[PDB]
């Protein structure tokens, strides 16, 4: 009956390039209650409004969450040509989306902090000709191809990652670089919401209130 | 089996800057990082910084941050190490090296499998000067039962190094060329001796072949016994 | 910063015996340690990466072990070519830190120095300077004391010395010391001597000469 956002509230949230995705169908949600547990610093949406996304029925609701430093807010926009939207995370274009930047309050101890913030700064294929470099831009609703060679938490800023590819996998090399951001006093996160309307299967509805 | 070829020796005044090149020979940088290491005379090894040629990402030891710049030209596979505000304590041999094996945390950190031949950099207020070559004559005060000592004194030159041979390479046995010592004047000085049979002092000619490339100086000094 | 303590600083050994060099990190570095070898006047050479993995071509007599903090480079049966300086290096974090180094010399019998002395050449004397050279040839061990005495007066601050690298054939060292005075000060005095103290000498030996 009710949509469960519990996995979000427990454990250490991953970095942006390893965003955790929750998919909701056939359930009732209370978005306002979820956001009341956090300090929402920023709440912007595309092809929908913050008020409307908390009060509409959908055929599916996708929620992506990850550790994200509040300072790099503008980098988390596709309008910007930053490494975040190029190599890490990229929301859908043909579907209404929302982006929430929140800070974990001290009374929410169930959410633990990672060692630091970190993201993919570079991600490219180095071909077998030892010359041509092919940048691997992340697609919507997909992970970076370099998530296989980039660790879940980057050790040092500007670290280098290199993996040799078999002929079957196009040969050459898979090459990536990662950046780090020092951990804030309180854990800061990002939330990516994507909704999709249908015809009859619009069963992801806001939890209404009764006597 | 790629090789790393570095630029020639450098002589700089205090406060100036130097830029050493490191070119891949008989191969390419490929997907490998290039680090830089220096070594002062008699001292150990020290990491300065490194770079990822493909990305141009550079890392530095905090000791040198502000005075060091490491670049890389990917079109020619040539790395560079620029060190500015040179002090006398920067007098050292500078090596480039390839990060051939990734560590557990990254691939710009790891063991250096291929090294360049190194580049000597000397920082001093002294100016380049050719050596004065003086003979060390053999005598009774240099003879000990059939064997006599003789040599050359290579004094007051700058900078390092000097090479000395005997009889144009023919005489190699019993030859000791000592490491140069730095005098208080800022000039270097060394000796080169050779023990020979004491019976050959009346016939055999012994010539000191002193070479000092930085000053374009070659001196040949014939050593004869003194009496 | 990760600190690496390499011990011992130096050791003497014969061809064929077991040699152990230890490296200890100030904190855990898993297996991110490298071992290098360096000969005088040449670039360092990679022996072992990942604490235990032998570099291609390096003889199997070199063996690295250890994990975390304590690491060891073991050389099972020393060959002539193994006598050099060995360096530790951690690969874990910035900055890439090297160990202090271990100098492996050749152990041989105590050899007394052949002490010779050279008066300044006439060529140098007419330039205004006088250099007297004292030569300690082919001795072991390398620890040796040289002292200049002008007219039996001990000298200080006007002499410099250097020792050659250990000879790879007879395992000896040689020392050259240069006493430098002016033309005027040189002619002021009579006897010039260097005194040599060495383990192979029953007593300090003096080689000297007079101006003439
Ligand atoms: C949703 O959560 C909010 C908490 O801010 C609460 O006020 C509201 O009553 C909840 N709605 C329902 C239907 O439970
Ligand atoms: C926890 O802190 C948040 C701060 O935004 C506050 O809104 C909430 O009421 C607090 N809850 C409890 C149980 O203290």
């Amino acid at each position: 009956v009710e949509c469960d956002f519990s996995p979000l509230l427990s454990g250490t949230p991953p970095q942006v390039y390893n965003f955790k995705r929750l998919v909701f169908t056939n359930c009732n949600y209370n978005l306002t209650k979820l956001l009341s547990l956090f300090s929402v610093n920023d709440f912007t949406c595309s092809q929908i409004s913050p008020a409307a996304i908390a009060s509409n029925c959908y055929s599916s609701l996708i929620l992506d969450y990850f550790s994200y430093p509040l300072s790099m807010k503008s980098d988390l926009s596709v309008s910007s040509a930053g490494p975040i939207s190029q190599f890490n995370y990229k929301q859908s274009f043909s579907n209404p989306t929302c982006l929430i930047l929140a800070t974990v309050p001290h009374n929410l101890t169930t959410i633990t902090k990672p060692l630091k913030y970190s993201y993919i700064n570079k991600c490219s294929r180095f071909l077998s000709d030892d010359r041509t470099e092919v940048p691997q831009l992340v697609n919507a609703n997909q992970y970076s191809p370099c998530v296989s060679i980039v660790p879940s938490t980057v050790w040092e800023d500007g670290d280098y990652y290199r993996k040799q590819l078999s002929p079957l996998e196009g040969g050459g090399w898979l090459v990536a670089s990662g950046s780090t951001v020092a951990m804030t006093e309180q854990l800061q996160m990002g939330f990516g919401i994507t909704v999709q309307y249908g015809t009859d299967t619009n069963s992801v509805c806001p939890k209404l209130e009764f006597a | 089996q790629v090789q790393l070829v570095q630029s020639g020796a450098e002589v700089k005044k205090p406060g100036s800057s130097v830029k050493v090149s490191c070119k891949a020979s008989g191969g390419t940088f490929s997907s490998y990082a290039i680090s830089w290491v220096r070594q002062a005379p008699g001292q150990g090894l020290e990491w300065m910084g490194g770079i990822i040629p493909i990305f141009g990402t550079a890392s530095y030891a905090q000791k040198f941050q502000g005075r060091v710049t490491i670049t890389a030209d990917k079109s020619t596979s040539t790395a560079y190490m620029e060190l500015s505000s040179l002090r006398s304590e920067d007098t050292a041999v500078y090596y480039c090296a390839r990060v051939g094996y990734c560590s557990s945390t990254s691939c710009n950190r790891g063991a250096f499998d291929i090294w360049g031949q190194g580049t000597m950099v000397t920082v001093s207020s002294a100016s380049t000067k050719g050596p004065s070559v003086f003979p060390l004559a053999p005598s009774s005060k240099s003879t000990s039962g059939g064997t006599a000592a003789l040599g050359c004194l290579v004094k007051d030159y700058f900078p390092e190094p000097v090479t000395v041979s005997w009889n144009s390479g023919a005489l190699t046995s019993g030859v000791h060329t000592f490491p140069a010592v730095l005098q208080s004047s800022g000039l270097y000085s060394l000796s080169s001796v050779v023990t020979v049979p004491s019976s050959s002092l009346g016939t055999q000619t012994y010539i000191c072949n002193v070479n000092h490339k930085p000053s374009n100086t070659k001196v040949d000094k014939k050593v004869e016994p003194k009496s | 910063d990760i600190q690496l303590t390499q011990s011992p600083s130096s050791l003497s050994a014969s061809v064929g015996d077991r040699v152990t060099i230890t490296c200890r990190a100030s904190q855990g570095i898993r297996n991110d340690l490298g071992w290098y070898q360096q000969k005088p006047g040449k670039a360092p050479k990679l022996l072992i990466y990942a604490a235990s993995s032998l570099q291609s071509g390096v003889p199997s007599r070199f063996s690295g072990s250890g994990s975390g903090t304590d690491f060891t480079l073991t050389i099972s049966s020393l060959q002539p070519e193994d006598f050099a300086t060995y360096y530790c290096q951690q690969l874990n974090s910035y900055p890439l830190t090297f160990g202090g180094g271990t100098k492996v010399e050749i152990k041989r019998t105590v050899a007394a120095p052949s002490v010779f002395i050279f008066p300044p050449s006439d060529e140098q004397l007419k330039s205004g300077t006088a250099s007297v050279v004292c030569l300690l040839n082919n001795f072991y061990p390398r620890e040796a004391k040289v002292q200049w005495k002008v007219d039996n007066a001990l000298q200080s601050g006007n002499s410099q010395e250097s020792v050659t690298e250990q000879d790879s054939k007879d395992s000896t060292y040689s020392l050259s010391s240069t006493l430098t005075l002016s033309k005027a000060d040189y002619e002021k005095h009579k006897v010039y001597a260097c005194e040599v103290t060495h383990q192979g000498l029953s007593s300090p030996v003096t080689k000297s000469f007079n101006r003439g």
